[PDB]
RNA sequence: GGAAUCCGGUUAAGAUUCCGGAACCUGGAUAUGGAUUCUUCACGGUAACGUAACUGAAUGUGGAGACGUCGGCGCGAGCCCUGGGAGGAGUUAUCUUUUCUUCUUAACAGCUUAUCACCCCGGAAUUGGUUUAUCCGGAGAUGGGGUCUUAUGGCUGGAAGAGGCCAGCACCUUUGCUGGCUCCGGUGCGCUUGUGACGGCCCGUGAAAAUCCACAGGAAGGAAUAGUUUUCAUGCCAGGUCGUACUGAUAACCGCAGCAGGUCUCCAAGGUGAACAGCCUCUAGUUGAUAGAAUAAUGUAGAUAAGGGAAGUCGGCAAAAUAGAUCCGUAACUUCGGGAUAAGGAUUGGCUCUAAGGGUCGGGUACGAUCAACUUAGAACUGGUACGGACAAGGGGAAUCUG
């Protein structure tokens, strides 16, 4: 029930240590006028909140799965 | 224009109560929603609130005083006979 | 401002079981197409095609899915063809015809 | 065109019985009870309403910040900056005055 | 009522038991003079007074 | 009065209580980060004041809780009305780009958002600003620039994965599986409601306490070879007891009863119409009340009567007549407010036109484009002179006794 507009803020919230899931929401939306495109939505549970980081550039997006934890139950939509 | 003849503000009451006993409302009811004169800030915003109460708009002082005027004819010659008597004390 | 609109219909599914013919319904909704409240007043502005199995309106004028299904729904009300032949969109703006 | 009920066993328009009626993510009409709205706190001398004081039910002031029922001066959340304006005035004037009054009364012991 | 305290509430719990013919093998025993329930209630024929 | 919970789904019967997701409060321990500190207990702003924090006991002060009623105005929410588009259903002798319907977004959270109020610059008569309502200004207006309250609204998260509407395949099955679309507006003396700034009224000025916070005060504890802080962020634990089904009444209550009686309240669609009136419909809910056949008298309820019009009768009892709106015209008397809808007259449909009443945009230091309202007045035509066509809806006057 938060967003998290920092992307190196969101990397430093998935190692503190109560986040043990998250997931990985895609909605397919249009940029502005035309053409669709591809959002995804990081969201990871705290033990208070939830965390949610939105990433419009899909390339961008691909660099933030690797980057994330090799211990977190991340589902995928 | 001028919308009454003699009853004022009391044809509000319409036809009722005795034409003497609106007379003597109406000599009350204007001195009771009129406008009095600030002692304070020498604006024209005093006025009453309930029976005995005078509040003035701005600088907001809240001041005694008779329940349909602001200062009777009694409390006014009051406040100058204990102005002759405390004269006759500090002379 | 100007962009065209494509409404395409599939009229396979019965002319393979021989009730209907889209040569008399591609001829059908020229002369009832209503543009600007009179019919007779297309003037290439829209255009009605008949690919033999695919019927395609492009439009720039006011025309709507909603009166194309209205058109159709009365052109199979005038050769009975109701309660056999259905209009659905299978799409958006892309129609098709169902038998049975 | 849908009518709706009370959520709790009041089912009387009571002040602490408020309805708005509010669209649910199910496309159906539900009221929502709406507690009673705060009022701003009030200054101790002039009764005005201080700014930069956020008006919240009496023990929603527990949870906030100092930030929120503060400002940064004398006298922060009490009074509203022209009564403190005008305390200091009347605290520095007098205690002027009483400088002045104590030596006024020694000349008078001093020539009499 | 609808809303109750429980000492309400348990006496309606003990009248709820009570809503019950005789168990049918009480009349076959020996010298039992019982017949039916005679003391049976119903709630739209005399009211609990609670 | 009051700490704090919402959405979606589920049952034969429960749900703000269960389930999934997502929050908040209280009490409690507590660890780490951020903050503060060599000027020990933060800095910035002229100021209103700002913020992720930024020690403060005794005692004192103050605020919130904490408050009438009515009127009009502004704003919001929901509903109503309406346009395009994307689906579905109905009508189709003829007509109808038509008729109906789905198009939704909770609590909570981050950013932003306002009337009022306040601050700075400036110093106003040729008085200016301004409300629907006339109040404000040298005790500092208009103006330029700002600060705050966050009711409220917008965006994002919650959240499309949910809910809705559809389509295509499957099948003795638990019943599935897979696709789409879920979009952008407009308007208002509309209805309900909340709210704000006001105004009227009172010999009526329209509760209290728990509880919470702030301020003042400075007791006291405090770092430099290292402390201080848990009103900042995240982390951990727990939150007992009792009620919770159903009716709420022409069958669940009280009336000896399954009695035409009585019994407190919330929500509240469309048309006509001033209207929460009557009359008709949508959603939702009923179709319950012993029936069948005949149509005597007399009833009860509803009506109509030629000519006369109270002759009936204790008495115009009962019924009839009148009635809405617009325009004209209104007497005696009066406590000058009234009487008064006095009395008494005329008009009223449908259709086709005319005229007047508005919003927003660009003018360097006279106008034009465009958009959106139902109100009023008039003209022609028309009809078995009808038109408040049903519904609804004053009879009036001249006096006497009396309060």
């Amino acid at each position: 029930a938060r967003e998290i507009t920092d992307i190196k803020q969101f990397l430093e919230l998935t190692r503190r240590a109560d986040v043990k899931t998250a997931t990985v929401k895609i909605n397919k939306k249009l940029n502005k006028a035309g053409k669709p495109f591809r959002q995804t939505k990081f969201k990871v549970r705290g033990s208070s909140s939830l965390y949610t980081l939105v990433i419009n550039d899909a390339g961008k997006a691909k660099k933030l799965i690797q980057s994330l934890p090799p211990t977190l139950k991340v589902n995928r939509l | 224009a001028k919308r009454t003849k003699k009853v004022g503000i009391t044809g509000k009451y319409g036809v009722r109560y005795g034409s003497s006993l609106r007379r003597q409302v109406k000599k009350l009811e204007i001195q009771q929603h009129a406008r009095y004169d600030c002692s304070f800030c020498g604006k024209k915003t005093v006025k009453r609130g309930a029976a005995g109460i005078w509040t003035c708009s701005c600088c907001k002082k809240t001041v005694a005083g008779g329940a349909y005027t602001v200062s009777t004819a009694a409390a006014a010659t009051v406040r100058s006979t204990i102005r002759r008597l405390r004269e006759m004390v500090e002379a | 401002q100007k962009i065209a609109k494509t409404f395409t219909v599939d009229v396979s599914s019965p002319t393979e079981n021989g009730v209907f013919d889209p040569a008399s319904y591609a001829k059908y909704l020229i002369d009832h197409i209503k543009v600007e409240g009179a019919v007779g007043n297309l003037g290439n502005a829209v255009t009605v095609t008949e690919d033999g199995t695919v019927v395609t309106v492009v439009s720039t004028a006011k025309f709507s899915g909603k009166y194309l299904k209205y058109l159709t729904k009365k052109y199979l009300k005038k050769n009975q063809l109701r309660d056999w032949i259905r209009f659905v969109s299978t799409k958006t703006n892309e129609y098709r015809l169902a038998f049975y | 065109a849908q009518r709706v009920t009370f959520r709790r066993r009041n089912p009387y328009n009571t002040r602490s019985n408020k309805i708005k009626v509010v669209k649910t993510p199910g496309g159906i009409l539900r009221a929502q009870h709406v507690k009673k709205l705060a009022t701003r706190p009030k200054c101790g001398d002039c009764g005005s309403a201080l700014q930069g004081i956020s008006t919240l039910r009496p023990r929603q002031y527990a949870t906030v910040s100092k930030t929120h029922k503060t400002v940064s001066r004398a006298y922060g959340g009490s009074r509203c900056a022209n009564c403190v304006k005008e305390r200091i005035i009347r605290a520095f004037l007098i205690e002027e005055q009483k400088i002045v009054k104590k030596v006024v009364k020694e000349q008078t012991e001093a020539a009499k | 009522a609808a809303q109750k305290s429980f000492r309400i509430k348990q006496k309606m719990a003990k009248a709820k038991k009570q809503n019950r013919p005789l168990p049918q093998w009480i009349r076959l025993r020996t010298n039992n003079t019982i017949r039916y329930n005679a003391k049976r209630r119903n709630w739209r024929r005399t009211k609990m007074n609670i």
